């Protein structure tokens, strides 16, 4: 019983090839153009190496896509080309195959980054406000472009703290939003799946990303990643219930005529909502603020319809300070 | 107890990157 | 029905506390002795960071053990203490709990390393022979000490090609060998599990590591990692079959009175053995040598009994050159 | 030849 409440048409109006990505025809650049230097990461569907551009001598990231449907690559690629240039959007610099093994790679722009787990603590109330305001420009942009990043969580956002620069990455789960489409709920990453994916409400929208931002931000101010720690999809919803309280999970469910598999019903059970302040500990107190709370609270709603839009959130009292600093 | 800045349980310093 | 054919009764002769690791009592050193700097790896059971010793100012590796039975920690701890000093054995430098959470972290010696995917290509026929000979001192040592590393594969061997130095790491799967004990076959890593784990022959021995050394090597000289690429344990055996051929898988099975679950029988099927030369391609030809083949061949046998000992392999014509360079 | 990974050659550490 959903449709997007912002940018619902971003693909309707656009030429079909804009979102008809299987129709894409990859225009391969020059492998020889790059050399690899060190492995740096290795995701479910990819392997990441830091490489280099022999021509211009610039550092770069080589993502070598592991075995997956060609159509699931033309997606990444298209989405990426569609976003390129977007504020805080990771930048695809060239895509390369390989004369022999026929093996596509995505060669991105390099970001020097510090794993959140070591970086975040380091941050100051301000620092956070800033990076989320930055992270926000990325989501609002891309949503505006008809796209859903569908897998927001620290590890997919690079921060060059030395340059207060930020990039949103892994558009391997991003997908085009089309009003009323029934999408797949096996997306995002456990911890950061929104209720809709956990109760099977398939015609979801950009809203999903808001909830991820929700968890991501919630955990940063409270210093408790993952905020909602499910051991399993069902558990996740549960762990979410014990915080937002079941009396809302229900109202939600009826609104969208959704039905909990019994059992999931069971496991969840009856739970009252836990108000945000019961997470303000001594160690985290400097980040928690009446605003951080309003803003978090307006991200974390069972109902994706009632979450803030990216745009909307970029105006929340939390960001006033930061938003000042750009104007100057 | 001048405490602050610690993952799992170790204090840590800077974004010494590369 | 198996027993080790080398080093079987060593843990028999040694004082019970030598292998009776649950009996260990961790003597924690001082955390604040270290500071964390960059994450650098994240395994199933651990998270790896490069840190530093503030007293001596030496780089070090901090392995932070994720949630697991205390006894499965006293194991590695003990195993590591037992090996410490062993040739090419990663060296535990200190172990640590944490003030509250109460999570243990192993602080190892540092190795500057280059992911095999990036490094190996780079090696020369001799480079390989050397590194394997080095990798062998590790395995022969540790076997001789009653231990099975049960996880041999590239990612667990650190190479500082700059100093031709080598360390075998992660002993989270290594276990003490006791004659006739029925162990667990959910070990090693798919690609490198030997037949015995794939047909449930639980009383296995050091021999297991030999097969992993087998795959690891095979893949290095042929340039085809993983050599045997199973998508699943069943599939793994299958993929093995299609290379060593089923006429041997059977002689093996009967010898140890082992019975394939039907189905696995099915999936495997009838297959002839593919002779090692059928993997000598043009690029890889410089590393493939009558010896490299004999050696490989004597590592990869269905019958663990018939595999080379570590020691025995450290004398194989492949290593003659290296072995020379040694006592020189 | 320039040893190569998947498809790109590999930069170098140095030695002079
Ligand atoms: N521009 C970049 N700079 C640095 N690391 C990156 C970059 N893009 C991707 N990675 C990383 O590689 C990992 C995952 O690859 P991917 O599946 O492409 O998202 C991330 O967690 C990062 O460590
Ligand atoms: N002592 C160590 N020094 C450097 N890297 C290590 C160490 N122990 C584990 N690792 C690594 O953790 C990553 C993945 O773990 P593994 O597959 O066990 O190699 C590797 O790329 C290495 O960076
Ligand atoms: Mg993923
Ligand atoms: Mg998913």
């Amino acid at each position: 019983m959903s449709k997007a409440r912002v940018y619902a048409d971003v693909n309707v109006l656009r030429p079909k090839e804009y979102w008809d990505y299987e129709a894409l025809t990859v225009q391969w650049g020059e492998q020889d153009d790059y050399e690899v230097v060190r492995k740096v990461g290795r995701g479910k569907y990819s392997e990441v190496f830091e490489g280099i551009n022999v021509n211009n001598n610039e550092k770069c990231i080589i993502k070598i896509l592991k075995p997956v449907k060609k159509k699931k690559i033309k997606r990444e690629i298209k989405i990426l080309q569609n976003l390129c240039g977007g504020p805080n959007i990771v930048k695809l610099l060239d895509i390369v195959r390989d004369q022999h093994s026929k093996t596509p790679s995505l060669i991105f722009e390099y970001v020097n980054n510090t794993d959140f787990k070591v970086l975040y603590p380091t941050l100051t109330d301000y620092d956070i406000r800033y990076y989320i305001y930055e992270l926000l420009k990325a989501l609002d942009y891309c949503h505006s472009q008809g796209i859903m990043h569908r897998d927001v969580k620290p590890h997919n956002v690079m921060i060059d703290h030395e340059l207060r620069k930020l990039r949103l990455i892994d558009w391997g789960l991003a997908e085009f939003y089309h009003p009323g489409k029934e999408y797949n709920v096996r997306v995002a990453s456990r911890y950061f799946k929104g209720p809709e994916l956990l109760v099977d409400l398939q015609d979801y929208d950009y809203s999903l990303d808001m909830w991820s931002l929700g968890c991501m931000f919630a955990g940063m101010i409270f210093r408790k990643e993952p905020f909602f720690y499910g051991h399993d999809n069902h558990d996740q919803l549960v762990k979410i219930a014990k915080v937002l309280g079941t009396d809302g999970l229900n109202v939600y469910l009826n609104k969208y005529r959704i039905e909990l598999d019994p059992q999931l019903e069971a496991l969840v059970g009856r739970h009252s909502r836990k108000p945000w302040l019961k997470f303000m500990n001594a160690d985290n107190q400097h980040l928690v603020s009446p605003e951080a709370i309003d803003f978090l609270d307006k991200l974390l709603r069972y109902d994706h319809q009632e979450r803030l839009t990216a745009l909307e959130a970029m105006t929340h009292p939390y960001f006033q300070q930061v938003r000042a600093a750009e104007n100057s | 107890r001048l405490y602050g800045f610690k993952i799992h349980p170790m204090a840590y310093q800077l974004q010494l990157q590369a």
